[PDB]
RNA sequence: UCUGGUGACUAUAGCAAGGAGGUCACACCUGUUCCCAUGCCGAACACAGAAGUUAAGGUCUUUAGCGACGAUGGUAGCCAACUUACGUUCCGCUAGAGUAGAACGUUGCCAGGC
RNA sequence: CUGGGGCGGUCGCCUCCUAAAAGGUAACGGAGGCGCUCAAAGGUUCCCUAGAAUGGUUGGAAAUCAUUCAUAGAGUGUAA
RNA sequence: UUAUUGGAGGUAGAGCACUGUUUGGACGAGGCCGAAUUCAGACAAACUCCGAAUGCCAAUUAAUU
């Protein structure tokens, strides 16, 4: 129940995302109770390996920058071709 | 010996708006040509026999909303 | 032998073949299914030909689902006559399939048995397919 | 179990339909009349701006008097007539709200007609 | 459906032509039109 | 009586609507007027054009777009009609049932299965005409209506 | 000040529930002599009453169960380029619809008695 | 006129799709109409507002209905 | 020709709220089984609760021409 994210910079061009999705990163967003709209990015293998313990629904400890919040999987855009995630949604469980 | 029976068609009636929004027009100028009440008449705007919107006072055109899902065109005397 | 009971117009305009599948890209009835990876026109003759070859090797030991139905009929002028004389008569019914669209769906059978049955029905289809299973992550 | 229908509801609807091609405008203001099951109220309103400049009711202290339940209307009409006579007593559009023109309203309508109200 | 010519009594001019159904109204049509020369709503009669 | 919180929540009898069924005047030139007078012989009112010949709502044989007669009786005439319905209308019936749904003509589904004008005995009638009388009440419930159907008059 | 009367704003203003009234005023109810009415019934409309009643409409409370309003973040398409040709590819531009989170039980104008 | 000519079929006007969110736009491209009717289907004033399922014509499972939904689902002299 | 702002309109997409088409569940309707309302999921040149990019009309001051 742990994950380290990285605050993404503002205004990302298509090429940027493509290059970011070409490696082992997947753009995500965080929003909910006692928090504002913050855009971050996590690892694909690190997310799938930490989503088999709690399963579909389960409280996780995301390291948004220099803080830890309890969030869950609200939505996730999946690509049928080449079975790869493209976007993840985190909602504050608090 | 194949035959046909679909080579008939009527003429096209130039419909649509005739005056732009914020343009100066003179009384009697046509503002819209439609088949029904696509746009209702506003202030200083009458409806013709063929549902044609025309101005009665010389001023600027103004396309606004009337209700929540109906449009309307009006004209103001202010130059 | 799959065709609509009745249609408003007997002459269409040939469905466009571009972009990716609009919907139906996940198996929701069976456990395994055949996913397309190329774009092409699927006629009713081929659809029923692949279904007969799948049930024949399954020996009525499971349920089969068809997520495609010929909705657009296409015409064809016979005995190659001179061009310009109007549209021809209906020849058959087709169905456009884009990459990421599930074709068939099997259930209530061995996982290795469904992998062989789907492979036999893929030889009667004019599109590259791929064996997939119910996803859940 | 047949249910009853509101009388003010239907009336309001009808009134709105009659207010689609009739409105006051300074020179020609509209004389709205509200008839209840006890008294009747009337006031000259200017739709152009949206402000009243007259008031007359049957529940007024200088109108309240055990009448024949129809004479009050006549007085009401004559009451606002003099009030309207002070300032703006020329061409005016009479509004019958949503009720019929025959009845107490008629008496109130003709009350100003004989008072001098050019309408 | 045939043509109808409303004749005048003073005018003497056919400045009013209308239509009607003989099978429907076989009787003569009598309406009150307006003859400019007389300048008065007179009672016209179909010939 | 049954825990009414006020003296205005007690149910009432809304209206009483009844008249002849088809009385098809397409082949019955004077039977229309005869049935009209028969309806006028129970309560004196002119007969209009509507389907007021049912025991409740509509749930019988279909056709639609007909041309029958109807009568509206809701005041002290309705009370007198109920009195005559307990006198002449229980001379031949003598069978109190119980229901609160539909019958002849959410209704609109039938116009058949009615009575045969029993109080109109062949003492001044030329035929028998279905004149089922629909019951209109301020009943908020069909079983409360059944409680009123046995209340103050034949079950 | 209060409830009313008449307006302006896109239902954030709707429907549903669960409540409390109130009798200033509304309503409800009582009639059919009176003007006036049903394609007939005084149901409605109209006039006269107005004894009783808040039961219903109803005004004020509570609830987001509906309905409507919907941040962001992504991408579908597309404009202009470049490449090989285009069931494209890549680089810039504008960035949807679906959906998440959420907001919503309306704000205003004028006249009177109060 | 014409994917050579002949044979056949068409030749004027009205509505939609093709038509690429202004208007306009072709083919022997795909669908339908008109060659009128109406003395009230006109003018003005006033007032009104389908389908489901239960007292059963052994039942066409829609008589001319009671009042729920109507929420306009209709209706408009005529094709869209 | 740009910049700035205002407006008219239903295409590409997407969607099933209407019209038609469709698949599995589900429909009863007769002394024995057959005309169905919901649940989920699809399709549309002559379907639309929605809806871009471009182009088009205009207005204003600026800036080049």
């Amino acid at each position: 129940a742990s994950l380290k994210s990285i605050i993404r910079q503002g205004k990302q061009t298509r090429s940027d995302l493509k290059q970011l999705r070409k490696s082992g990163k997947v753009p995500a967003v965080v929003y909910g109770y006692g928090t504002k709209n913050v855009s971050v990015k996590v690892d694909e293998v690190e997310f799938i390996k930490v989503i088999r313990e709690v399963g579909r629904n389960g409280v996780i400890e995301l390291g948004v920058g220099s803080k830890t919040i309890k969030v869950m999987v609200a939505d996730y855009q999946f690509d049928p071709l080449k079975n790869q995630i493209t976007h993840i949604d985190f909602l504050a469980i608090n | 010996v194949s035959s046909t029976k679909n080579g008939r068609d009527s003429e096209s009636k130039r419909l649509g708006a005739k005056r732009a929004d914020g343009q100066f027009v003179t009384g009697g100028s046509i503002l819209y040509r439609q088949r029904g009440t696509k746009i209702y008449p506003g202030e200083n705007v009458g409806r013709g026999g063929d549902d044609t919107l025309f101005a009665k006072i010389d001023g600027v055109v103004k396309f606004e909303r009337k209700g929540r899902d109906k449009k309307q065109v009006s004209v103001y005397a202010v130059a | 032998m799959l065709l609509p009971k009745r249609v408003k117009y007997r002459r269409q305009h040939r469905p466009k073949t571009t972009g990716r599948s609009k919907g139906g890209n996940y198996v929701t009835f069976g456990e395994f299914g055949l996913q397309a990876t190329t774009t092409s026109w699927i006629t009713s003759r081929q659809i029923e030909s692949a279904r007969i070859a799948m049930t024949r090797y399954m020996k009525r030991g499971g349920k089969v689902w068809i997520k495609i139905f010929p909705h657009t009929p296409y015409t064809k002028k016979p005995l190659e006559v001179r061009m310009g004389a109007g549209k021809g008569a209906v020849e058959g019914w087709i169905a456009v399939v884009k990459p990421g669209r599930i074709l068939f769906e099997v259930a209530g059978v061995s996982e290795e048995v469904a992998r062989e049955a789907l492979r036999l029905a893929s030889h009667k289809l004019p599109v590259k397919t791929k064996f997939v299973k119910r996803e859940e992550l | 179990m047949i249910s009853k229908i509101d009388k003010n509801k239907v009336r309001l609807k009808r009134h709105a339909r009659v207010r689609t091609n009739l409105s006051g405008t300074a020179e020609k203001p509209r004389l709205n009349v509200y008839r209840s099951n006890k008294h009747i109220y009337a006031q000259i309103i200017d739709d152009n701006k949206g402000v009243t400049l007259a008031q007359a009711s049957s529940k007024d202290s200088d109108i309240a008097t055990t009448a024949t339940k129809v004479e009050l209307a006549t007085k009401v009409g004559e009451a606002i007539a003099k009030k309207a006579a002070d300032k703006g007593i020329k061409e005016i559009v009479f509004d019958r709200g949503g009720y019929l023109y025959h009845g107490r309203v008629k008496a109130l309508a003709e009350a100003a007609r004989e008072s001098g109200l050019e309408f | 459906r045939v043509n109808v010519t409303l004749a005048c009594t003073e005018c003497g001019d056919r400045n009013y032509i209308t239509t009607k159904n003989k099978r429907n109204n076989p009787e003569r049509i009598e309406m009150k039109k307006y003859c400019p020369r007389l300048n008065k709503y007179t009672l016209h009669r179909e010939t | 009586k049954f825990n009414y919180s006020s003296v205005m929540e007690v149910p009432k009898i809304d209206k009483i609507v009844v008249n002849m069924g088809v009385g098809d005047a397409v082949q019955n030139s004077k039977v229309l007027d005869n049935a009209v007078e028969e309806l006028e012989l129970i309560t004196g009112q002119k007969p209009l054009v509507t389907k007021a010949k049912k025991s409740i709502a509509t749930f019988r044989l279909r056709e639609g777009m007909p041309i029958g007669a109807k009568v509206t009786l809701r005041g002290e005439r309705m009370y007198e009609f109920l009195d005559k319905l307990i006198s002449v209308s229980l001379p031949r019936v003598r069978d109190f049932q119980g229901v609160s749904k539909k019958a002849f003509d959410n209704y609109t589904l039938g116009v058949k299965e009615q009575l045969i004008f029993p109080e109109i005995d062949y003492d001044k009638v030329s035929k028998v005409r279905g004149m089922d009388i629909v019951i209109v009440t301020t009943a908020n419930t069909d079983e409360e209506a059944r409680e009123l159907l046995a209340n103050f008059g034949m079950p």
